[PDB]
């Protein structure tokens, strides 16, 4: 389970896990408030 | 000392000896020597300029020449002073440049003598000569009273700016109804 | 050492220790972990707690004596606006202008102070009023004119008790004020009005259907 | 009006660009039946068309000649004239963002690198050090300018390597 | 131990004989501090006499009141004193007690500060001092013996007379008219009048 865990750890899954966590917040954030132009408070 | 301020209190050990002193000092403002020397000085020099002024704020109005309040006013909104009932021709410029050389030129020549010199002054300053024997109760009498005056050009500030009459005024109104003409009836002082 | 800590089996940082008031091993942020910064963060906590319990003072007091009809005041969010169209309401900028410009002196002295606590006492800097600008050694806490009625000067614990009370209080203002920033934005009335709202129906009128806190798009 | 710019309110332009806009997605939308599927899309994103021209033009966002927003990148300019949200407020939020991933980027690799195998550290990312310093990396300005006015966010140019000129 | 007798005293009470009432009652230890059980102490005794004060003004002005004693000034609620003319508006005797209470507690706070050492009139008069508390007022001679029963006579009397007031005021704003009455209608029933059917304290039953 360590070695596993460790290997989750790496650079490229690391990588990848942090891109689609981003993309997917991104993604749901302009699904819920669309069209944002400007930073409108 | 010749009192303690409050009957209890363990009073400043600086302010033993000094004449007219009760040991009021909370804030500890003259711990130190000099501090003290110029805070002395400057209590001297207020009560002597608080009791001419109070002087002059019952003179005026007692004479029925006049009010504090009211007596720059006709100076503006167009000219001239009234004084004992006459007339000065001068206006706010010339009477401000003449007022302020003087003063400089007194203030100049008092506060550049020695320490001493610069608030209790004999020789000229005491035509009377007067000083000259046991001069600790004389200063004791003179502090107390310009600390009364000094309270009493405050008061007269304080309501005139509260209720809006001069001193004369006020107090035939407070003599008139002592139970509802007073600081706690006026919307200023007391609120609740 | 073993004093109550914010989160009850979490050891507090080494750099906080346990002598500051209102030491309760909470930074999860690691902010004061120098000693410099540690320093400015306590004057900075002193100040704004003090502020803010000042503000919350006069935005509470005289609400709840409006309420009850004694003292007529405007809410603390119109009290700005209110004064300004009085007669002679003096103009904002020349107000605040004047009020910076005491507050660039006094708060430029104390700030000298935070730097070196003695500096202001340096004899002849006043007309003999410097001797009691001296403080007790810590900065944002300075005696001689302030403090005239001698709180806690009995002894060193009597003065750190009161020095708690005085963290806790400005914490507890603090929050409080960011709530009625909150609260008024959130909701166009008063603090006093929101809490009556909410004990009327605790479940109905809360920060779940003002409309603001939850965004509407997400429901 | 600020660079002779006109309101998208009262955008001619920018009327006549919603109004294109919904009458191309209607004319899409008259080829389908009323409840099927590719309707109810058409349906949609006619809606959000119109509310995205609404918010425009609600949010007092500038239009030109062309009829489309404009934004004003000039503090004053933009916070006298009610455009802070423009580029002024972006900035600031971008900025702190940036500086927050930044910084927790650098102390992972400052705190790595006194282990006795830092590039097995930078290869290994160690999950529970990098989330305690991404939370830790949102504290990034009061940090950063403690650092500095401390000096310890420098290198002295004494001890870091040069070219032989 | 003496308010519960499963209950221990919280220490900070054991070795204090010389406090009246001494009940090792302090479940909050708020007294656990010796300064801030020194305060508390002054604090209580204050308290407690001006609630002996007013619970008996209250009561007799109420007393005749009711029965017919008092001219037109008593016959009025405690709470309804306002509408009542006296010599002087409101605003004139709240100024007149700020100025004599601030004298008269100014002085006890410096005997506070110093025991012992304000005791002394502006003309000389002196007595002699009793303990903090217990400056000394005693032109009857009633503490010459048996102090320690007196006080506890006195400290008992006062915190019944705060509890007295609380009540009062409880009552005033849960039930109508002057204590007196509202003990009248207790009394008349007395298993139906009882702050349960007030439509008050249990707010929970009929709203
Ligand atoms: C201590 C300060 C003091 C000051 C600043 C003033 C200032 C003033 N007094 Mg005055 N007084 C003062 C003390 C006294 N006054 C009076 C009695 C009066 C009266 C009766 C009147 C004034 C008036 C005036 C005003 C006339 C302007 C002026 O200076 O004309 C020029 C004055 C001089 C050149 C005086 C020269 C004196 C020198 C020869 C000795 C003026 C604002 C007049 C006023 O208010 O009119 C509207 C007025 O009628 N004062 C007395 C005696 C009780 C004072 C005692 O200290
Ligand atoms: C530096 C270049 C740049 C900049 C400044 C922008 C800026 C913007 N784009 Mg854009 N875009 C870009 C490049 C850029 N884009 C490129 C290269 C592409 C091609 C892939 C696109 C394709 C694109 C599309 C298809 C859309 C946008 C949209 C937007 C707007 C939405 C803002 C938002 O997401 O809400 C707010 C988001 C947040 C508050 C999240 C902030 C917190 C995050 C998670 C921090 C991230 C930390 C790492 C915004 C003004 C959308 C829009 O509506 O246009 C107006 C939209 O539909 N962009
Ligand atoms: C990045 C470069 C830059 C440029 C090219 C400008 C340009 C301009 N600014 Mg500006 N400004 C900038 C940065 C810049 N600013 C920054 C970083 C700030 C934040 C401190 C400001 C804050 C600011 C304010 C508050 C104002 C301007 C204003 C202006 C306009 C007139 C002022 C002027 O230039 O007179 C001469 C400049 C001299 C130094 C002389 C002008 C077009 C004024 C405006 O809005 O116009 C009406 C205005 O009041 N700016
Ligand atoms: C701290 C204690 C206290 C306080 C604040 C008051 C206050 C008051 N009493 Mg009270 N009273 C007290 C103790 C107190 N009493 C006690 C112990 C008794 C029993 C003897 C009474 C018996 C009593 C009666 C019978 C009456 C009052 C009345 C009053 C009211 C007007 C009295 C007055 O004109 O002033 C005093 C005037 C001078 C000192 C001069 C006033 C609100 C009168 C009232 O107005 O009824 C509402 C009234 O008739 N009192
Ligand atoms: C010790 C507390 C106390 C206090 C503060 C007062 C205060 C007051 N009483 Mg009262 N009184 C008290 C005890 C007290 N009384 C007791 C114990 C009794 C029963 C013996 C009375 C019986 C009594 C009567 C019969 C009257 C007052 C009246 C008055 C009021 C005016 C008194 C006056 O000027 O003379 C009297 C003024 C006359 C015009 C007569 C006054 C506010 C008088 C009043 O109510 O004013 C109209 C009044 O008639 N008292
Ligand atoms: C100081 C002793 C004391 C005494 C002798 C009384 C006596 C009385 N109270 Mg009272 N009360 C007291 C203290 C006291 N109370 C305190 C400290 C409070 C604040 C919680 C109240 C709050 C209160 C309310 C709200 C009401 C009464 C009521 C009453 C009357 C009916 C009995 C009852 O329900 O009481 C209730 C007793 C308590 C609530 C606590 C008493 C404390 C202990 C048990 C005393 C021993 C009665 C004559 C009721 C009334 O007015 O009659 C119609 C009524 O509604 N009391
Ligand atoms: C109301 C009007 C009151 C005006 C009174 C002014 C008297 C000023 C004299 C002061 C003085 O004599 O001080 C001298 C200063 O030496 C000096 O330097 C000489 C200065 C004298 C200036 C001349 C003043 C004339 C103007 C008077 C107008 C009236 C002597 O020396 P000292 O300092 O020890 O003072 C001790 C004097 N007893
Ligand atoms: C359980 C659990 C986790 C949870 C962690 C959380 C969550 C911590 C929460 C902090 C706060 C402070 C939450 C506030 C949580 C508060 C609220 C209110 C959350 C959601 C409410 C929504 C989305 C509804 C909105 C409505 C809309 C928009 C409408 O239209 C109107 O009708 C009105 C209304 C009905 C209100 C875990 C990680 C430990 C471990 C596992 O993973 C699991
Ligand atoms: C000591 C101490 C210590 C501690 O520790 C702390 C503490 C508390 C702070 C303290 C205290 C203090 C105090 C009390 C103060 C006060 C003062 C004053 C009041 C002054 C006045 C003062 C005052 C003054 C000078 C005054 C003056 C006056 C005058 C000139 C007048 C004039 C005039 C006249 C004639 C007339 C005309 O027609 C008008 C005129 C023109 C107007
Ligand atoms: C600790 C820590 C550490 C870790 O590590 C991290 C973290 C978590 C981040 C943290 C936390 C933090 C926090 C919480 C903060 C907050 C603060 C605040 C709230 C402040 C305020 C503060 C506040 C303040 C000052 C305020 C003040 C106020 C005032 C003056 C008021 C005024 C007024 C009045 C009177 C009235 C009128 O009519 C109006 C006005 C004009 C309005
Ligand atoms: C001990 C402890 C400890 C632990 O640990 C915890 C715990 C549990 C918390 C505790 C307990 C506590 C308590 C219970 C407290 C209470 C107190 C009170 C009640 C006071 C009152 C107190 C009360 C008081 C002063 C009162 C007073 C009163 C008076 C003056 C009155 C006056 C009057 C009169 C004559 C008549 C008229 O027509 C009206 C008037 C003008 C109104
Ligand atoms: C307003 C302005 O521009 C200058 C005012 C100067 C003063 C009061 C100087 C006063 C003295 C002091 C305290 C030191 C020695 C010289 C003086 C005249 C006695």
């Amino acid at each position: 389970m360590k070695d596993f865990t460790t290997y989750l750890s790496t650079a490229p899954v690391l990588t990848l896990l942090s891109v689609t966590v981003v993309a997917g917040l991104l993604i749901e954030i302009n699904r819920f408030f669309p069209d944002a132009l400007i930073a409108a408070f | 000392k010749a009192g303690n301020w409050l009957p209890g209190s363990e009073t400043p050990a600086y302010l033993e000896n000094l004449p007219a002193s009760y040991g009021f000092d909370p804030l500890g403002l003259a711990a130190e020597p000099a501090s003290l020397a110029r805070f002395r000085e400057s209590e001297v020099f207020h009560g002597r300029w608080a009791m001419l002024g109070a002087a002059g704020v019952l003179g005026v109005e007692v004479l029925g020449y006049g009010n504090w309040y009211d007596a720059p006013l006709p100076l503006v909104q167009g000219g001239q002073a009234t004084y004992f009932g006459a007339s000065v021709p001068f206006d706010l410029g010339t009477l401000a440049a003449i007022e302020f050389a003087a003063m400089a030129g007194a203030e100049s020549f008092r506060g550049a003598a020695e320490p001493e010199k610069r608030v209790y002054p004999g020789g000229a300053f005491d035509p009377m000569g007067m000083s000259k024997g046991n001069s600790k109760e004389l200063k004791t009498k003179e502090i107390k009273n310009g600390r009364l005056a000094m309270l009493a050009c405050l008061g007269f500030a304080a309501q005139h700016a509260a209720t809006g009459a001069s001193p004369l005024e006020a107090l035939a109104s407070h003599l008139a109804n002592p139970m509802a003409v007073n600081f706690a009836t006026n919307g200023v002082s007391l609120p609740l | 050492a073993t004093r109550p800590l914010w989160q009850p089996g979490v050891e507090a940082p080494k750099h906080l220790d346990g002598t500051m008031p209102g030491d309760f091993g909470f930074d999860p942020l690691n902010l004061g972990v120098n000693k410099e910064a540690l320093n400015w963060y306590r004057n900075a906590e002193l100040q704004n707690g003090r502020w803010a319990m000042l503000g919350v003072a006069g935005i509470v007091i005289p609400a709840e004596l409006t309420r009850v009809g004694v003292l007529n005041v405007p809410e603390w969010a119109e009290a700005g606006k209110v004064y300004a169209e009085s007669e002679n309401a003096i103009p904002f900028a020349s107000l605040l202008m004047v009020q910076l410009f005491l507050f660039n002196f006094v708060e430029i002295k104390r700030w000298e102070d935070i730097k070196k606590p003695g500096s202001q006492a340096e004899p002849g800097s006043f007309l003999g009023f410097e001797s009691g600008f001296k403080g007790t050694g810590i900065s944002g806490y300075p005696g001689g004119a302030f403090n005239p009625f001698g709180l806690g000067n009995s002894s060193k614990e009597a003065m750190d008790d009161l020095k708690w009370r005085e963290i806790r209080n400005g914490r507890l203002a603090m929050v409080a004020f960011l709530g009625f920033l909150s609260q008024h934005a959130a909701t166009g009335k008063g603090p006093l009005d929101n809490l009556a709202d909410h004990l009327a129906d605790p479940w109905g009128a809360n920060f779940c259907s003002n409309g603001v806190s939850i965004p509407s798009a997400l429901g | 009006d600020v660079a002779g710019l006109t309101p998208c309110s009262e955008s001619k332009a920018f009327a006549k660009r919603k109004k294109n806009e919904v009458k191309a997605l209607n004319k899409r939308l008259k080829n389908y039946e009323a409840d099927s599927a590719p309707a109810l899309a058409l349906k949609a994103t006619i809606a959000r068309t119109e509310a995205r021209f609404d918010k425009y033009a609600k949010q007092g966002l500038l239009c030109g000649t062309d009829g489309l927003p404009h934004l004003i990148a000039d503090p004053g300019l933009a916070l006298r004239y009610g455009h802070a949200g423009d580029v002024f407020i972006p900035t600031i939020g971008f900025i702190y963002f940036a500086g927050w991933l930044g910084y927790a980027g650098s102390k992972y690799l400052q705190a790595v690198a006194a282990t006795a195998k830092p590039i097995e550290k930078e290869i290994i990312i160690d999950v529970p050090l990098a989330w305690k310093l991404l939370w830790e990396g949102f504290g990034w300005p009061l940090r950063a300018f403690a650092e500095y006015k401390n000096g310890s966010l420098m290198e002295d140019d004494a001890k870091i390597t040069v070219s032989p000129r | 131990a003496g308010w519960d007798l499963s209950a221990e005293v919280p220490a900070h009470l054991a070795g204090r004989k010389d406090l009246a009432g001494n009940y090792g009652f302090d479940p909050l230890n708020l007294g656990k501090n010796p300064e801030a059980l020194k305060w508390y102490q002054q604090a209580e005794l204050q308290n407690g006499r001006w609630a002996m004060l007013g619970v008996a003004g209250i009561l007799v002005q109420e007393l005749l009141h009711s029965t017919g004693l008092g001219g037109k000034a008593a016959d009025v609620y405690w709470f309804d004193a306002g509408n009542n003319t006296f010599w002087a508006p409101k605003e004139t005797l709240i100024a007149i007690s700020f100025l004599m209470f601030n004298w008269a507690e100014l002085n006890r706070m410096q005997d506070y500060i110093k025991p012992g050492s304000n005791v002394t009139d502006p003309f000389g008069n002196k007595i002699k001092y009793v303990e903090l508390g217990y400056p000394g007022f005693d032109p009857l001679s009633f503490s010459k013996n048996n102090f320690d029963e007196w006080k506890l006579k006195e400290i008992k009397n006062a915190r019944l007379a705060m509890l007295a007031f609380l009540g009062i005021v409880a009552q005033h704003n849960a039930q109508p008219g002057s204590p007196l009455e509202q003990l009248g209608a207790h009394l008349a029933n007395p298993w139906k009048n009882h702050f349960i059917n007030n439509g008050v304290s249990p707010f929970l039953t009929d709203n």
